[PDB]
């Protein structure tokens, strides 16, 4: 059984659902915004300042008010997926557009023309935002962006700025929970995986349980090695060379393992054996990428080369390798330089191909393995409850800092949307209803700065008027510093947000709110 | 008391159809920019000198109102028991 | 347990059910119609302007009112299945016929004779519609039809007009969700399938991961190739030929794959191997269609030819082939021209045979593979909520544009039904009750234009009277432009809709409404 | 469906939940604190004075009050995990910080700045606590710490002091339930495991069912021994040696067992056979550690040495071994001294590595086996109800005594927090709200001493004022002895707490309470 409501009754239910969801989220906006504790069924509750986290948990008893809440939830979800930051701003913008659109529709305006006017206004706003953008120059902007996104935490900003400096432009930063109360940064460089240490006798540094080989050869092979006769010829050539040898295979099993460790123990050779990384199809994907930067050959099953047929020529050359219980890493290799950027390019074009089938971030992980280093930021706190909140802030700053590198930075504190809305006064359309949609966006663009001031204990409209007049008296970048409560140059003060975050938030908010405004009837099941 | 003293001006602004806190902030700013007598007119929505405009009140009315209101509120804050007959 | 209601009580329940379903659907009619949000149990709600989508979700608690709603739901469902457009118009027509029929029956008319009179009137209306039809001349009518069906979206109309131009008359247009916010058109030509790239070493263009073969042979074979001795004779011949060779087989396994890649790596030959498309019976269906246009032989199991017995003569010839991870395509072939025309005639004659057993659109896909190209329109939007609405509009315009090619165009905005109803004045019958049925259709035919004007903020009867008099003063094609609110020539203004959509809508509406009018009793279970 | 509450209503629910949980726990604080009986679904109820045990069972019907209770439960849980003592003090501190923080927020202070001020104050308090710490000198401090942690039980303190003296610094103390009413201390030294006594005939002391071997050889081997021909050579050369031989193998099966016992019965050789300890991967972990301190070789599978190829040189030497139904222990061996230092050194570094994968305390067990001895304190009582309470007190004192060895001791009775809070008067910050957070910690730090006095029948504020003035008149270590009710030097009187317990309790309490103070909204499911 279904019930259908029309007209003002339908919009009243939608507005109530949107408002209730937005009210809970909007309390976390700004530097002086407060946190929301979310009930978890099993275990301790979750305390979070993250906008999309709060929105994902919101559901209502009324079916029609729930429909409004679910639609606006997609604003925060899409913003989080694309930008990773600005979810609270997007939710605030979505509520402002919907509320103003309802007022315009209540005056008799055509909902379709209002949506068309909204679309035109956003295109102008996005173009104005891009013109106001500033490229990231160096560590100063990186640290400033990270500090602001981490809720004005200088400690987090310094760590992330160091992390980006170490891993370079092509690096990948990962955030994990630390086992202690301290927060540490771990950076590794080279092609490293999660195997190694087949036997305890493969030890060269007894003080650290680490096996380090100086100028070692590597053996890339895709199947198990268990026959002694096929295993012998490679070391027969290797012992002639005299350099250490490292085994990367499916498994070194029984007799083949036995002869390798015993021969190593006698001291005639220096060798180690590790498992090859991956499972299923990851075997071909990983070993090929391991072989490309080592200067050797993968010796795959397709090449049709037996173990006895191998020689020193196709064995790759490495400088140093370190093997422990879990981690095996290589410092460098003999692989040609032009090959790695070809693989780097091949992955980047494959991103569009992989996006249709991927479910893991291994697409980016492979890129950073042969192009730089991967940093792991271990967030630590005295108690898990504080750890969850701190880890969320670090992840928010990491995502925001990455976006700043891509599309530059913009003045923070909502000033960028205020400046962009100033260009909407010159935009004119032939349709009166489409003009109303433009006015809706202009009012909505100035909403976030008012909400930030309201959360800080200041009147939103008083701040907005001063910021508007400061654009002409002082400059575009001048705004309101809600942290301490005065007006200053936001860019010089370090209060900046990525251009991507601002652009994504306004585009997502208008897309959902504009679609919602064209509704006339709601169909839902009778409880 | 400081919050209470600033309540009647907000109520007057709210009744006339304006935002009370916005009016209160403007009046506070005008105290330093223009003078103490500057305030908000409710008959017409503009700020002007109340003494010059003739919108004035006896100082006895203001003095008695705040004293009487604080007196009754103080007694009710420390009231510990209410005795009344059971109806019917 | 059952309860039976009779007479006026039975018709009252049916009318309430029909009206409630029609009221929800009719709000989406016209260029200024508004959308309906439909609750979904899991996930975000669906916002749609599509008439049949809204009608499919409607259900009522009252068993007798539900029977009325379910019967009218078949009007929109059948119209969508046959024409793909005009579902809202069909629902509006069905309500008008049922409401007018109830009034005539309440006066004492025979329901059976009313149904007979309705059937006669529709035959006259359909004949008048065909007389008013105009054949599609070129891209101008195609773009105009697509724009109108897409709710006056010029961007969608331009893309679909380009898509039809590229794929020709025999092409197939597919609509898919884009991974980005932009909407793009992708067109491929030739026989292509979803296999390829057996081994990574089959690369001729490292800059695009594409294996392109210049003037290659193809090997059509239906089983696994694993034996070494049987594989060698075909390469012993083509290495004499020297041109590239491509393998289409169930699988190239182990040793057979090993010798192929190693031989290719050595540079003596250039070759690649792909899987045969389809599953189960689809291998036989597809390989024969692959072999027919390449000028070779399928070398099927029935032919009883071993791998060693093959030669160059039965191997087909192709100009270019491109192989990647998923897509393998052929540009041309040596197949005889008269053979494919037989195949397309066979498939078209098999359409009636396939319609009794098919469950996939592969019947048309095979048609376009060897007779033209297939276009994929990737609809993109900032948010999935807007994406679903945009994709629905594109699909509606694609179906409408195809129908316009088949049976021509006719003036839009409900003018065609108004002009057709004018011919019902000259139709006379000997039975008074059958005459009432004719009058029912005449009133119903003029309902959609009134509803469109009502949705646009204009009085329906005032518009209808002006449109009726404009038929004599100006011409048949003159109507009311509800988009801007004036009267103009609909055909010249580009406000046109397919003749098939109009013909199907009136026929389906009268078939169900006429059947319902003959009811006297309703039997339903007691809740 | 969810409901969201804001502002004062949200904090009121949180305060009620925190207070109700804290009130139940706080009745157990101090030497004169009382116990809490906890209902168990099956079996007798549990009577406990342990703070974290009481807190773990607390749950409330109101969803929002439950959120407050669950958050504070993490204070006691984390304190118990890290320190093992002071859970009641941590819960008392957490309630004091939250209650004072609510009052400050109700005055209009910024919650974020209050949290920042709290963090700064705790850093000063922890630094002051470390300055006030005193290292443990010997048995006197060890006995005093154990006595206080065991609720002023001199019998428990004497036993634990003896246990630490026997096992040394690297030893491990285990607490188990005794089968009788008496409490006994059992200490074993050497590498001992839970196998032995394969056959009843391996007896050298018929008065105890103990097989004692004088200067025996041990055979370390990882698989079953069942073939007679491979089994003979190991006795063929040890019978030449003439010393007793002991077998450690996966199993001695059938014929190999038969020839071993029969030859032993004849008296020509002295021998015994035991199973090797561990399961799964524990075989390689344990036999290697067994072989390292005996001076022999593990003869593992990787070494590729057959049974017939063994000799006396690779067999280790030991002084004495004792074998019974369950326990097999070795007194000493021929292992080189520096080898076991490296193994001890290898293990402590492996603690950080195995902490991410371990689920058993075998990390410390392996370290204690070759570095000293392990002690088992068997707690006994007349009835199981008293046994559970007594065992909990012993475990509390064992954990507290271990913490005292690590980070030293500090004056007890809450004096240390009072002295540390005195240093907060000199700490100043530029932010007024951050200053309020400092004052919150200062009041909270003096709460536990007031609660202890309240539980003892004294006025908390009267005691606190006297203790504060005694710091200047007499000294830092002077405090209130709640046991008898007078003021004295706590360090000289033996009322001392570990520095680790005090430091952990204040850090955990502030971490949780500060996080909850920043909340503004609560989201929970509607029941
Ligand atoms: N000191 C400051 N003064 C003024 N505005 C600030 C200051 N610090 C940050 N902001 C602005 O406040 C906003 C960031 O607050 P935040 O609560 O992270 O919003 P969000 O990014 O929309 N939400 P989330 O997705 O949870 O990070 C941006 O518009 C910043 O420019
Ligand atoms: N600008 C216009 N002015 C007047 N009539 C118009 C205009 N644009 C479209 N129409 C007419 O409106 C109808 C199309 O509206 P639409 O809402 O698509 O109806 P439908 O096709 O019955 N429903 P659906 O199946 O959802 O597409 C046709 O009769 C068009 O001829
Ligand atoms: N005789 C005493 N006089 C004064 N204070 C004492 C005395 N004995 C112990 N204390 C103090 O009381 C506290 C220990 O009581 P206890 O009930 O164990 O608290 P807790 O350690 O926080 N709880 P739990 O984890 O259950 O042991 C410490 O602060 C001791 O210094
Ligand atoms: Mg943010
Ligand atoms: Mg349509
Ligand atoms: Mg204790």
């Amino acid at each position: 059984a279904k019930k259908v409501i029309y007209g003002e009754d339908a919009r009243a239910r939608l507005k109530a659902g949107v408002d209730k969801l937005a009210n809970a989220v909007k309390v976390t906006l700004g530097p002086r915004g407060r946190e929301v504790i979310i009930e978890k069924k099993w275990g301790t509750p979750v305390v979070t300042k993250d906008g999309v986290t709060v929105a994902k948990e919101i559901e209502f008893k009324d079916p029609y008010e729930n429909m409004g809440a679910q639609l606006v939830k997609e604003v925060a979800s899409k913003t989080s997926d694309v930008a990773g930051d600005g979810t609270t701003t997007a939710t605030v913008l979505a509520q402002a557009i919907f509320n103003e659109g309802l007022r315009a529709i209540a005056s008799g305006a055509n909902p379709m023309d209002i949506k068309r006017g909204i679309d035109k206004a956003v295109e102008t706003v996005v173009n104005e935002i891009k013109k106001l953008s500033i490229p990231v120059s160096g560590r100063k902007e990186i640290e400033q962006v990270a500090t602001i996104s981490a809720n004005n935490d200088a400690t987090i900003g310094k760590i992330i700025a160091d992390a980006m400096e170490a891993v370079g432009k092509d690096g990948v930063i990962t955030v994990e929970e630390s086992k202690s109360a301290e927060t540490t940064l771990e950076t590794v460089q080279g092609m490293q995986f999660d195997r190694g240490y087949l036997s305890p006798y493969f030890v060269t540094n007894p003080d650290k349980m680490e096996a380090v080989l100086e100028d070692p050869f590597i053996l890339i092979y895709e199947k198990k090695i268990s026959n002694v006769k096929d295993l012998l010829p490679v070391l027969e050539n290797v012992v002639r060379a005299g350099k250490p040898l490292l085994i990367i295979a499916e498994d070194v099993e029984a007799e083949a393992l036995a002869t390798l460790v015993v021969n190593h123990i006698k001291g005639v050779i220096r060798a180690c054996a590790v498992k090859a990384p991956g499972f299923g199809q990851r075997r071909k994907d990983y070993l090929q990428d391991i072989a490309i930067l080592t200067g050797g050959t993968a010796i795959t099953e397709e090449l049709g080369i037996k173990l006895e047929s191998v020689t020193l020529d196709m064995l790759g050359r490495a400088d140093k390798v370190i093997v422990d219980k879990d981690n095996t890493t290589i410092v460098g290799g003999k692989g040609s330089k032009e090959a790695i950027q070809a693989r780097i390019e091949q992955i980047k074009r494959q991103i569009l191909e992989t996006t249709s089938d991927y479910d893991r971030e291994k697409l980016q992980e492979r890129l950073a393995k042969l192009s730089g280093g991967v940093a792991i930021i271990r967030v630590g706190a005295a108690t898990e409850a504080e750890l969850k909140e701190k880890k969320a802030r670090v992840e928010d700053a990491v995502h925001a800092t990455k976006a700043a590198v891509e599309e530059g930075i913009v003045p923070g504190g909502g000033v960028a949307l205020v400046r962009a809305s100033e260009a909407l006064d010159n935009l004119k359309v032939d349709n009166a209803d489409q003009q109303l949609g433009i006015d809706i966006i202009k009012k909505a663009c100035r909403t976030p700065i008012r909400q930030i001031a309201a959360n800080s204990g200041f009147e939103g409209y008083v701040v907005l008027e001063k910021v508007l007049q400061l654009g002409k008296e002082k400059g575009k970048n001048w705004g309101f510093d809600a942290g301490v409560g005065d007006y200053k140059d936001m860019v010089e003060a370090g209060i900046i947000d990525p251009t991507k975050v601002v652009r994504v938030a306004i585009q997502n908010a208008a897309s959902v709110a504009g679609t919602m405004l064209t509704a006339e009837a709601l169909v839902a099941e009778i409880p | 008391i400081k919050k209470a003293c600033r309540t009647p001006i907000r109520q007057i602004a709210a009744n006339s159809g304006f935002e009370g806190y916005v009016v209160l902030e403007k009046v506070l700013q005008l105290g330093k920019e223009k003078g103490k007598n500057w305030g908000f007119d409710a008959g017409v929505g503009d700020y002007k000198d109340m003494v010059e405009a003739g919108i004035i009140d006896p100082t006895k009315v203001v003095r008695v109102a705040i004293q009487n209101a604080a007196s009754v509120a103080g007694t009710m804050l420390t009231a510990e028991a209410l005795v009344a007959e059971i109806p019917e």
